[PDB]
Formats: C-alpha cells, sequence, structure tokens
C-alpha cells in the first residue's frame, strides 16, 4: 500500500524545496495527484480485506476514510490561501508540512494492521494539530484551546495503552486479523468491565460524548480555518474507525453496559442540537451540530447492529464532509468581517448570491435529505435503533426536530434576509471560495448515486 | 652422638612416609548441586525477527 504512503512522505521535500511563488501551486497540484492515487483503494473484495503487507492493510471500512483524508489535503491548502498569504515563505513551507504530516499520520493510522501500530499513529496526530491550533490560531483563548484538546484526548488514550499491552500479554497478538479470528467473549468480571472501560473511553472522549465534549467548542471555534475543518472532518473519526475494530472482542459486555453511553448520546444529541440552535457564534453551531451527528454514530456502534454499522460509515463521511463546507463557508464570512457573529452579517445573497447557493445546498445536506448518503446512513441508524428498541425513535425523532430548526436558521440570518447598510467590506466572491465549494459539495451528490462503496464493510 | 642442626636446615619442609589412609572427605562435604543445563546447538536466525509489537523484522 506504499503506493500512497511514500508520495506523501516525499511531499515534505517537495514543499520545502519548492520555489517562493509556487509552493501552494506546487502543494495542490500534487496533492490532487495523490488523491486519485488513493482513489485506487476503492478496490475491495467481498469480506477479505486488502492485506498489502505484514503491517499495512485496508478494508471496506478504512478505504472511504483514506480517500476522504487524501482528497481533503488539497482543500485546506486552497482554504488557507487567503488566511496565510501575508506570512513569510519559510513558515509557509512549515505550515504545509504540518498539513502533509497530519494527513501522513492519518493514512497510516487508518491502515495499520497491528492495534498498537494504530495506537502509536492514532494519537500521533495531536502533535501536528496542537501546532496548528495553537501557533496559527487567531483569537486569544487559542492558548487554552490546545491544552483542552490534547489533555482530553490523552486522558483516555493512556488507559487504552495499558489495556492494549495487557491483551498482547494475554492473547499473544493485537493484530486485527488474529484478534478477529481468535476473538473470545469478554466476561462480566469487574476486571473485565474495567478492561472494557479502558478500551472504549479512549475513543469516547474524542467521539465526543455528552459531557466529554468541551474541547470541540473551545478548539474548532478558535482553530485556524484549515485546522478547524480537518479536526471535524476526519480527526473526529479515528475513534470511530478504531471503535468498530476493537468491538470484536468486547462482546458480550457491550450489550450489557453500553446503556450509560447510549443514554448520554441520546439525551446529548437532543441537548447538543438544542443548544446549537441557541449560540451567538456561527462557528460554534457547526461544532455543536457536529457532535450531534457524531453522538448518533456512537449509538450505531453500541447496538453493533449490521444496519447500525451501515450508517456509521456513511454518516461519518457525510458529516465529515458536512462540517467541511460549513466551516469553509463560516470562514468566508469571517475574514470579510473579522468576526464570527451571525447577527453581524445577515442576508448575504443580496451581496453574494452564489455563496448563498452553496450555503443552502450544504445546509440541506446537513438536513439529511434523500437520496443524499447523509440520510440513508443516518436512516439506517434509526432502523437499527428501532430493532434495539422501538421507543428509541422519539428521542432521536426529537433530533429530526432541532437540526433543521437550526440548520436553516443561520441561512435566514446569514445568507437570507436583508443587509446592514454599514458593511462596505463585503465584496465579490473570489473564485477560490466557490471553487473549493465545488470540490466540497459536488462529491457528496456524486457518490450519493452509488452508496455501496461508502456504505461500509457490511455489504 | 648428636649434631647441631644448621641454620635453615631444620626449617626445611620434609616428606613423611605415614601409612595412614587418606581422608576422603576431610571437610565432611555433602553432595554438591548439579550444574545448570548447559548450552549447546547452533545459533539460527530468530524466528520472525524481533517479534516485538508490529516490527516485522
Amino acid at each position: 500500500m506504499l503506493k500512497i504512503i511514500i508520495p506523501t512522505t516525499m511531499l515534505l521535500p517537495m514543499t520545502w524545496m519548492s520555489k517562493h511563488n509556487m509552493i501552494w501551486i506546487n502543494a495542490t497540484v500534487h496533492s490532487l495527484l495523490i488523491s486519485l492515487i488513493s482513489l485506487s483503494l476503492l478496490n475491495q473484495l467481498g469480506e477479505n480485506s486488502l492485506n498489502f503487507s505484514l503491517t499495512f492493510f485496508s478494508d471496506s471500512l478504512s478505504a472511504p476514510l483514506l480517500v476522504l483524508t487524501t482528497w481533503l489535503l488539497p482543500l485546506m491548502l486552497m482554504a488557507s490561501q487567503s488566511h496565510l498569504s501575508k506570512e513569510t515563505t519559510t513558515r509557509k513551507k512549515l505550515y504545509i508540512t504540518m498539513l502533509i504530516l497530519l494527513q501522513l499520520f492519518l493514512i497510516m493510522t487508518f491502515t495499520a494492521t497491528e492495534l498498537i501500530l494504530f495506537y502509536i499513529l492514532f494519537e500521533a496526530t495531536l502533535v501536528p494539530t496542537l501546532i496548528i491550533i495553537t501557533r496559527w490560531g487567531n483569537q486569544t483563548e487559542r492558548l487554552n484551546a490546545g491544552l483542552y484538546f490534547l489533555f482530553y484526548t490523552l486522558a483516555g488514550s493512556l488507559p487504552l495503552l495499558v489495556a492494549l499491552v495487557y491483551i498482547q500479554n494475554t492473547t499473544g497478538s493485537l493484530n486485527f486479523l488474529i484478534i478477529h479470528y481468535w476473538s473470545h467473549p469478554l466476561s462480566n468480571s469487574w476486571s473485565n468491565i474495567f478492561m472494557w472501560l479502558a478500551c472504549i473511553m479512549a475513543f469516547m472522549v474524542k467521539m465526543p460524548l455528552y459531557g466529554l465534549h468541551l474541547w470541540l467548542p473551545k478548539a474548532h471555534v478558535e482553530a485556524p480555518i484549515a485546522g478547524s475543518m480537518v479536526l471535524a472532518a476526519v480527526l473526529l473519526k479515528l475513534g470511530g474507525y478504531g471503535m468498530m475494530r476493537i468491538t470484536t472482542i468486547l462482546n458480550p459486555l457491550t450489550n450489557y453496559m453500553a446503556y450509560p453511553f447510549l443514554m448520554l448520546s441520546m439525551w446529548g444529541m437532543i441537548m447538543t442540537s438544542s443548544i446549537c440552535l441557541r449560540q451567538t457564534d456561527l462557528k460554534s453551531l457547526i461544532a455543536y451540530s457536529s457532535v450531534s451527528h457524531m453522538a448518533l454514530v456512537i449509538v450505531a456502534i453500541m447496538i453493533q447492529t449490521p444496519w447500525s454499522f451501515m450508517g456509521a460509515t456513511a454518516l461519518m463521511i457525510a458529516h465529515g464532509l458536512t462540517s467541511s463546507m460549513l466551516f469553509c463557508l463560516a470562514n468566508t464570512n469571517y475574514e470579510r468581517v473579522h468576526s464570527r457573529t451571525m447577527i453581524l452579517a445577515r442576508g448575504l445573497q443580496t451581496l453574494l448570491p452564489l455563496m448563498a447557493t452553496w450555503w443552502l445546498m450544504a445546509s440541506l445536506t446537513n438536513l439529511a435529505l434523500p437520496p443524499s448518503i447523509n440520510l440513508i446512513g443516518e436512516l439506517f441508524i434509526i432502523t437499527a435503533s428501532f430493532s434495539w428498541s422501538n421507543i428509541t425513535i422519539i428521542l432521536m425523532g426529537m433530533n429530526m426536530m432541532i437540526t433543521a430548526l437550526y440548520s436553516l436558521y443561520m441561512l435566514i440570518t446569514t445568507q437570507r434576509g436583508k443587509y446592514t447598510h454599514h458593511i462596505n467590506n463585503i465584496k465579490a466572491s473570489f473564485t477560490r471560495e466557490n471553487a473549493l465549494m465545488a470540490l466540497h459539495i459536488l462529491p457528496l451528490l456524486l457518490l450519493t448515486l452509488n452508496p455501496k462503496m461508502i456504505l461500509g464493510p457490511l455489504y | 652422638g648428636w649434631v647441631r642442626p644448621d641454620l635453615g636446615e631444620l626449617s626445611k619442609v620434609t616428606k613423611v612416609k605415614t601409612d595412614r589412609p587418606l581422608p576422603e572427605n576431610p571437610y565432611h562435604s555433602r553432595a554438591r548441586p548439579e550444574p545448570n543445563p548447559e548450552a549447546e546447538g547452533d545459533l539460527k536466525p530468530a524466528k520472525h525477527g524481533s517479534r516485538l509489537f508490529f516490527w516485522t523484522m
């Protein structure tokens, strides 16, 4: 699988040795090239995963993530074109290195064949993002933003490490294939429930879980524009991809003690969606809506119904995209006005009509309107939950109450309505914003026509 | 009929032809512990290399 790994490793000499003017022209022109190279990984067998080597392998679950990450990397490049034009060239090369290194650690992480190799490359991603969030951030609190990020993720990461080595000494291998074939029932002993607690709370923290979610509002809001998309789009989803992987040996204790988490997600998803409708900062909305959708997929894995694993993958990519346009859009209002208050800028179609067109179709994508894979994945979660419990619908049905209650709400107060006559700052839309808008939303309608590949391994 | 021993002459170490049997176990030593299992064979490459975590070699 070094088809994709090495050219990204080499991309660091590429950007570092590139000339003064190109750099970003260089950075994109080859990151797109790597994207179609990673588009090859769409070749799955039925159920036997693509085992490329002893340490690297991929399956129907990992591959959609790989294409998401690799194709994402050009997007923050062009997204960061505006924000970081003033800075000198050397840090420009360093910033791209952080982006490439981040995507580098992502692709190996999703493709590791040994659990600890996944873990070492799991939390290896906070190191570059901590640099991105803290150094290149904009507002003052960004200092405390990074601390909240790493400490939250680490507070659960270390228990996983102690658990992982324990399984190594107990079973003899943490490799996905061996642990899957030699999967054994995790008994109900108090020792084993804490083992389950160790192997789950790590992903739950950066899931996030209701109550264990403060980092995203304190990080995504003050993260740099490029950094903000990457966190929500994919760096949310390491825990998820790990979660469906480690859940092969935690049975049957999962069906017995997932209730507190199924609780905290269900109430949290309504709670997060409701508070999402009542923030004064637009950037907090995509952050709070993100966890609301993200709280949904934790429900999927807990019931571990085949249908639940169906929508877990689809919603992951769907939301992972969905947060991307909104953060891109929410960015576009910011630097134009140097504020993230939706109240300050209202009715932008009277000034930016094309931006509004992109705004609404991303919004209705967040609405989970079929045939978009946002709904079908999200819908499969509903069906699995009903199989788990018929009553489940009402609490989550309350989530199909708040989403559109806010997901069109900023539309009618950011892109829709009248304009304040004092902001002459608002200007025409540079084609970059619409162009990246095109590569952002056009895919989601494209693979909508063909949902089986991003459906997941349960096909 | 005696001779005065010369200086150093009397201090010479001497041999005695006693007929007493040799003390087989003068210290009354018991059986001693057997040695550890010795090392033998030839050094062959370690199976699957280091075998530590994910390191294939």
